[PDB]
């Protein structure tokens, strides 16, 4: 039902700050020239990027390649994941390794610091399915959510 | 067998030059080869039997006079039907279309037991009918 | 950009160019080409017209449904001007006449009307204004046409400072009054020429080149507030040009000299006609005006238009004037600057 | 001008990646100790030819094929990357 | 501000919590002057004199394969190993847990409906928050 | 096998190439008459360059049967022109005179729309 | 009913009206904007509620086969009328 | 019988079946399949090499005498290796009977012209060439018949778009009719009409 948010508050034109400090519509030519001018004058740690929660892989790699060409490595995401130890060197460190369908084969589940009902509702439905049909035992460390 | 004298041709079959399609709608198009998903609003499965080929969606804009949906894409409505995935791929190759194939998604067999509704010691016992 | 003027489509008849253009003088030679180019790409074109609706019928097929709108207007009524411009983003002034009538003289068409359009367009909030002047506009010219052009050009620049002023040379094309003018001199045995067609150098420009230049000016943010000169690639002697014109039309060419005084009476003699004169004193003075060289002004190449050689398009214009091997003999061109 | 990132691609089962798999199991932990702040992205994918990617300053990248390498060849291939810039 | 496209308006790759790569398909083109997001960056790189080496969607996906090959294996889950190696590096630096108890950011249904820009702009999601808070009335 | 097929006219590319060159000669000699007969505003050079451009775009074919059909179609096109079944509009449709030049670089396409 | 926008253009019963900067209103210059002035929403609201003496009532829109498909309307709720989904007529149970 | 149900004619069904076997026994070199429909129409499916021999036998044989070529057309079925099905519908005035002869071809395989057998076939084969792009060998005058001169493509192929690729208008600048890529003020609206429930069990196909 959230698809109706796609019809509201949409960004439809490039915008730059005018002399009064207000965002005003402009052309793609003009907006990119302003951005390109700044990017050509900064290098290294002077340039950084943050990627939000809805960005696609094609956009992520393109931005990383662009910032790498000014020798910047500050490509960040809003969502934290600890970098101590292996960090992101090993995929197994940050994946759901059992897989969603593997929940139906488990015989005990320990949930830690998560409300899967709201963070991943379809994943929580898979747990309930196994709780119902496989008599799965579920334990929770955290707040006692329903 | 035949009285007609055949020839040997090892070329890959390609008919792009003799189909009359403009260059734009051969090389810049992406064909999608898939078995349509069941419309979740209904239980009938009869529309999931055949393979389909469709093309990448392109711009539609509002007609200034009436607000109708205009298009400049001649392939916007073209949908082809195929018996097998291999037939669909063969058709796309000889026409020079780049394509992606999506494997068919058959529902997995389920274990259904009415008696389970009334289990003595399991959670499948229903609280209502 | 308001959501209705964002461009959509692929530049064809059913696309949305985002241009909303009021084209004054759309019913004439240059106007038909301008409207056609706006219509091709899916622009909204407002066509104020003074003439009969029957005289605007050739414009109707040039746009998709609803894309050509026709309004009545009067050059002396500023309210009719306001109704036609108040929704437009660009106003193009192609109003002009090669002769004077009882109701309108050269001051009216080239000074008062262009100033009225410019002033109303500025008050209406129109963003772009394109005004067609003349390459040889000059207040010292013997041609009253060219003197009014100079005065009108100055007033438009004062009224609408961000206006784009285009100053073309004599324009040739199917419906031109240039190559067709010379071809129709043959319709009388005499072929007069001030001096012998010497001392007059011409640099004519192709109609489509002017049209593309105007269209590219609408789309070019740089072009605002500038004055352009649209000229062809090759300069010619008036005698060579007319000789070439007759050669392409397969006509017998009989030159004979004349001074202005004997060339002004023939001009006066046909000025008596209650319609478009075949010729007039002013037309002769303009034809025998050497085309100015104005290297301080940008031209067609600054707008990304390649000037079309006259030799590549003369047949297109003059084929209808033929009586019924294509040696042609290209006319001699003055050495380039 | 120095090294910025290391990526190791390999298959989970193919014999052509056996040496790369051995290197990870035996030597990756020690490699990561010595290079605490160097990204060493290990990315497994079935049926790929193993490769070593090195990204240097300003987006320049080198790749070295590791197909059929031993664990020791992989070690030397990584040593050259760590030592020689580009 | 550079207007990009939403997930309904582009063919883009997303990797889910299992590591399975999947791609959206264009349902409608982006509104107004908005553009596909990787094309904005590719266009920016050309203006800046740092042109990226891909001009089509297939080319930028070939680039994805050079960084992480699993990103173009659509609808496939690629297993990841080396838990022991990860656990060895994890024990090298000992960090102390904080005392504060684990509290999820979402405790009740009212916190479910609005969690991103699309849902925060949804008028339907706003009615849902009102219903669970105020009531049916 | 499945590569043993029925020919159209040519049993191999060398036979097919002969027909191509014969068709090209026929078109080459027709252009001057076409420009005169249809009273076109293009030069004979422009017409012959257009003929060469049409032949070049199919230079990569290696299947004799495909080449046979290209020649068969090319000959039908020639017959339409020689017999004056075409009108001047049909002949001028090879030159796309009213179509504006669509941009080809990445940036120019990026500015105008969404198509690759 | 028919109201007007600040620019002077009439608002249709569907709420349509070109805003101030919309060039498309040029199509109405020297001509007119066709608007139907019998707003069905206002007309149906003028109709009185029928009081009936049963829990369920049926409506076919009047005129038999010249109306709409016959539907049956439940009137158990006393906090609202029963409305016909086809023609918008309203019914209310008297007493109960 | 049932007032709303079409009555069956079992005598004609048996007669057509027996004649179908008769044809298959006489021309085994070419006949691949013979079938009779529930509404009593006989179809002979043949190898494309058999066009002239089979049609000649059906026209001239004393027990056939199919003198009239009622219709000749093609059907495009993209899922088949030989996508084009060529259908000959013949009529016998002597025996007051009809028969359908079918064969196949692909985009590059010529079919033999049947003009020697039926002079009616001349224009029918030009139409098949024009609309489907099937070439007919030794046709006296094979060229487009229905499409515009210089038209590109074969519009009855299932993968040719309904509205084509180009459209026409008069252009005042060049003073002639010109062709340009097709743009539609209103796009044709594709409807998905098929029910997801099977309608005809008798025609069900193996999974
Ligand atoms: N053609 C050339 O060689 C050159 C032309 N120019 C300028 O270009 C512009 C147009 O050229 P061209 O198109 O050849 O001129 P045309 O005479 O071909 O068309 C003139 C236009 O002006 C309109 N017009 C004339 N007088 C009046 C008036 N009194 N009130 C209202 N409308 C009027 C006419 O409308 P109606 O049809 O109602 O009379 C017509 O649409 C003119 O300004 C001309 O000076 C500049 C340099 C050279
Ligand atoms: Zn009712």
């Amino acid at each position: 039902f959230a698809y109706d948010g796609l019809k509201r508050q949409r960004l439809t034109e490039p915008m730059v700050r005018n002399e009064k400090g207000l965002l005003t519509h402009t052309t793609w030519e003009d907006a990119l020239s302003r951005v390109a001018g700044m990017l050509q004058s900064f290098q290294g740690n002077d340039v950084a990027a943050i990627a939000g929660g809805l960005v696609d892989a094609e956009a992520l790699i393109a931005l990383k390649d662009l910032l790498n060409r000014v020798d910047s490595d500050t490509l960040c995401t809003e969502e934290v994941f600890p970098t101590a130890g292996a960090g992101t060197d090993l995929r197994s460190n940050y994946l759901l390794n059992t897989t969603i369908a593997g929940v139906e084969e488990a015989d005990v589940v320990l949930l830690v610091g998560t409300n899967p009902r709201f963070e991943a509702p379809l994943f929580n439905a898979r747990i309930r399915k196994s709780w119902l049909h496989n008599d799965l035992k579920v334990a929770l460390i955290g707040s006692p959510v329903d | 067998t035949r009285d007609t004298q055949l020839i040997t041709v090892d070329e890959k079959l390609d008919i792009t030059t003799i189909t009359g399609v403009p260059e734009e709608h051969i090389k810049t198009r992406k064909a999608r080869i898939f078995v349509p998903a069941r419309n979740n609003m209904q239980s009938g499965v009869n529309n999931t039997k055949k393979w389909k080929m469709e093309f990448d969606t392109r711009e539609r804009w509002e007609n200034p006079l009436m607000g109708w949906a205009s298009t400049a894409d001649p392939l916007s409505n073209l949908v082809l039907t195929f018996s097998t995935k291999e037939d669909a791929v063969a058709f796309a190759e000889k026409n020079g279309w780049s394509y992606d194939v999506e494997e068919r998604k058959v529902p997995k067999p389920k274990s259904k037991s009415y008696g389970a509704n009334f289990s003595w010691n399991k959670r499948t016992r229903v609280s209502t009918k | 950009l308001h959501h209705a003027v964002i461009p959509h489509g692929k530049g064809g008849r059913s696309s949305v160019s985002g241009i909303v253009a009021t084209v004054f003088g759309a019913t004439g030679f240059l106007g038909r080409y301008v409207v056609n180019h706006l219509g091709r790409m899916g622009s909204q074109v407002i066509v104020p017209h003074r003439c009969e609706p029957y005289d605007t019928m050739h414009l109707r097929p040039m746009g998709d449904l609803g894309q050509i709108i026709f309004m009545d207007w009067n050059g002396r009524d500023k309210d009719s001007i306001r109704r036609a411009v108040e929704h437009s983003s660009v106003v193009i002034n192609l109003v002009g006449r090669e002769w004077e009538t009882q109701n309108f003289d050269f001051e009216d068409v080239f000074v008062k009307i262009p100033q009225a359009i410019a002033q109303v367009s500025k008050e209406a909030g129109v963003e772009k204004f394109i005004h067609i002047s003349h390459l040889n506009a000059d207040i010292k010219s013997s041609s009253k046409y060219l003197r009014s052009k100079a005065v009108g050009e100055k007033e438009v620049r004062e009224t609408f400072p961000e206006a784009t002023i285009i100053k073309p040379a004599e324009i040739f094309g199917r419906e031109d009054r240039f190559l067709n003018y010379f071809a129709n001199i043959r319709w009388f045995g005499g072929v007069p020429l001030i001096s012998l067609g010497k001392k007059t150098v011409k640099q004519p420009v192709y109609i489509v080149d002017v049209t593309k230049g105007i269209i590219n000016a609408i789309k070019d943010p740089d072009a605002r507030g500038k004055t352009f000169a649209f000229v062809g690639p090759s300069r010619y002697l008036l005698f060579d040009l007319v000789q070439y014109v007759f050669a392409v039309a397969h006509r017998p060419f009989l030159p004979y000299p004349l001074p202005h005084f004997a060339y002004r009476w023939i001009g006066r003699l046909f000025e008596i006609s209650p319609f478009e004169p075949w010729t007039t004193r002013d037309k002769v003075e303009r034809i025998h005006t050497t085309d100015k060289i104005l290297p301080h002004l940008p031209g067609l190449e600054d707008l990304g238009v390649e000037a079309t050689p006259l030799e590549l398009k003369a047949i297109e214009v003059l084929r209808r004037h033929r009586t019924y091997i294509e040696d042609v003999q290209p006319a001699k061109t003055i050495p380039t600057s | 001008l120095g090294l910025r990132e290391i990526r190791i691609h390999l298959c989970q089962r193919s014999p052509g990646s056996q040496g790369v798999r051995d290197f990870i199991e035996k030597r990756y932990v020690e490699l990561k100790k010595a290079n605490p702040d160097l990204p060493i992205l290990i990315r497994e994918c079935s049926d790929v030819q193993p490769k070593l990617w090195a990204r240097y300053a300003f987006g320049q990248e080198k790749n070295v094929s590791l197909n059929n390498f031993s664990a020791d060849q992989v070690t030397r291939a990584l040593e050259n990357v760590l030592s020689s810039k580009a | 501000i550079l207007p990009g496209a939403a997930y309904t308006e582009k063919s883009a790759t997303y990797v889910n919590t299992e590591g399975r790569a999947q791609q959206t398909k264009v349902a409608v083109t982006p509104p107004g002057l908005a553009r596909e997001d990787w094309k904005i960056i590719r266009a920016l790189s050309e203006i800046a004199g740092m042109t990226l080496p891909y001009d089509t969607l297939d080319q930028v996906r070939n680039r994805l394969e050079e960084v992480s090959p699993n990103l173009v294996r659509y609808d496939d889950v690629e297993g990841a190993n080396y838990f022991q190696q990860a656990s060895e590096l994890s024990k090298l630096v000992n960090q102390q847990l904080l005392a504060d108890p684990l509290v999820p950011p979402q405790l009740t249904i009212k916190d479910f409906y609005m969690t991103d820009s699309i849902s925060r702009a949804s008028q339907t999601m706003a009615k849902c928050v009102k219903a669970v808070t105020e009531g049916a009335h | 096998a499945s590569t043993s097929v029925k020919p159209i006219f040519s049993r191999d590319m060398n036979e097919a190439k002969r027909r191509v060159r014969e068709l090209y000669r026929a078109w080459y000699r027709e252009v001057p008459n076409t420009v005169h007969l249809f009273q076109l505003d293009i030069s004979v050079k422009q017409g012959r360059d257009k003929v060469r451009e049409m032949f070049k775009k199919n230079a990569h074919i290696t299947d004799p049967r495909v080449v046979d059909l290209l020649v068969i179609k090319g000959k039908m096109e020639l017959e339409e022109t020689i017999k004056v079944w075409k009108q001047r509009t049909h002949v001028m449709r090879f030159f796309h005179e009213t179509e504006a030049p669509r941009p080809k670089d990445f940036l120019s396409k990026f500015y105008v729309g969404h198509d690759p | 009913g028919v109201r007007t926008s600040p620019t002077g253009e009439k608002v249709t019963h569907t709420g349509q009206v070109y805003d101030d900067g919309d060039y498309r209103k040029v199509r109405f210059v020297g001509r007119q904007k066709e608007v139907n002035e019998n707003f069905a929403i206002d007309l149906i609201a003028e109709q009185p509620v029928s009081q009936v003496g049963s829990r369920v009532i049926s409506c076919d829109g009047g005129g038999g086969a010249l109306g709409h498909p016959r539907v049956y309307i439940n009137l158990d709720k006393e906090t609202k009328t029963g409305t016909c989904g086809y023609c918008g007529l309203q019914f209310r149970q008297q007493h109960h | 019988t049932r007032p709303t149900v079409r009555p069956r004619n079992d005598v004609a069904h048996k007669q057509l079946s027996a004649f179908g076997e008769y044809v298959a026994e006489i021309l085994p070199k070419y006949v691949q399949q013979v079938q009779v429909s529930c509404f009593n129409e006989l179809e002979i499916c043949i190898h494309p090499d058999g066009v002239i021999p089979v049609l000649t036998f059906l026209r001239d044989h004393s027990n056939a005498q199919f003198k009239s070529l009622a219709d000749l057309t093609a059907v495009d079925i993209p899922t088949r290796q030989n996508r084009f099905e060529i259908v000959y519908n013949l009529l016998s005035l002597r025996f007051n009977s009809r028969i359908r002869v079918k064969t196949y071809t692909d985009e590059l395989t010529p079919i033999e012209s049947s003009v020697p057998v039926y002079k009616a076939a001349n224009w029918y084969e030009r139409e098949i060439w024009d609309m489907f792009g099937v070439f007919f060998a030794n046709h006296p005058d094979l060229r487009r018949i229905l499409t515009d001169y210089g038209f590109e493509g074969h519009p009855f192929r299932k993968d040719f778009p309904l509205s084509g690729y180009v459209e026409l208008r008069y252009d005042d600048e060049v003073k002639r009719v010109v062709a340009e890529p097709v743009e539609l003020a209103q796009e044709f609206r594709k409807f998905d009409l098929n029910s997801p429930w099977e309608a005809f069990p008798a025609y069900r196909q193996p999974p």
